[PDB]
């Protein structure tokens, strides 16, 4: 439901990339599909506020602050499907995926700080710039496959459970 | 003139409520939020409504993020 195809074509690619793994599922009684969806849309934000010239300073920021918070609670409920867990092999790919979140999404926050002071600037280079850019765009790129790759690691690890009273995420398909 | 206003600049995560509640001052008619887009499509109750709109959410912020509020394109 986000459409065919002024943004950044490959933040745009990897936004639609986990859109569509996320729209895979029903949002109700699963909020790793919620905020993976919500990540989806922020990056999509992201790619315009890419080109943005100014006033996307601010807005960059926030919105790349925003997309943490969302990551933050996609691994936070990864970890508690882990928890329950009875599967070994799959409790550890679960974990092992999504500890990089955290860590990627900050080099996020990171990279768009310095791309937000970048906006606007005439004195710095074109390469400097268009590496800022691109770095922008690849850890974009690696947010989100490991955002799609946890909810398919967590739809996995749903199959095998400790207790049906512990933590239970709703995987019904659309 | 007309009484539609179109929003550009919203937050990625922005809801339907937040809309509303941006204009909670006055009459909505219609309200049609794109998330892919980031751009809402409000019609009020009035050209006054429309106007007021305007000049209060015209390069305000919102969570962060610049609006740019001004009549429909006709």
């Amino acid at each position: 439901e986000f459409p065919e195809q002024v943004i950044n074509q490959p933040m745009m690619m990897a936004a639609r990339q986990l859109h569509d793994e996320a729209r895979k599922w029903s949002s109700k009684g699963n909020d790793i599909i919620a905020a993976a969806k919500r990540m989806a849309l922020l990056m999509a934000e992201m790619s315009r506020l890419v080109r943005g010239g100014s006033g996307t300073k601010r807005a960059l920021i926030q919105c790349a602050k925003d997309i943490a918070k969302a990551s933050d609670e996609v691994t936070r409920l990864a970890k508690e499907v882990a928890k329950q867990c009875t599967d070994k092999r799959i409790r550890t790919n679960l974990l092992q995926v999504c500890e990089r979140i955290p860590t990627i999404s900050t080099q996020l926050k990171i990279l768009s700080t310095v791309k937000a002071t970048m906006l606007g600037r005439t004195n710095i280079s074109d390469e400097e710039s268009e590496q800022a850019t691109e770095m922008l765009v690849h850890n974009a790129q690696n947010l989100m496959q490991s955002v799609k790759e946890t909810v398919r690691e967590a739809e996995a690890a749903s199959i095998k459970i400790r207790t049906d009273a512990g933590f239970t995420l709703r995987w019904v398909r659309k | 003139h007309m009484r539609k206003i179109l929003i550009r600049g919203l937050p990625g995560d922005v809801t339907n409520q937040e809309v509303h509640d941006l204009l909670s001052d006055y009459e909505l008619k219609y309200c049609f939020v794109d998330k892919y887009k980031g751009t809402a499509f409000v019609t009020l109750l009035n050209g006054e409504q429309a106007e007021a709109a305007i000049n209060a959410f015209h390069q305000s912020r919102l969570r962060e993020r610049e609006l740019s509020v001004q009549l429909q394109p006709t």
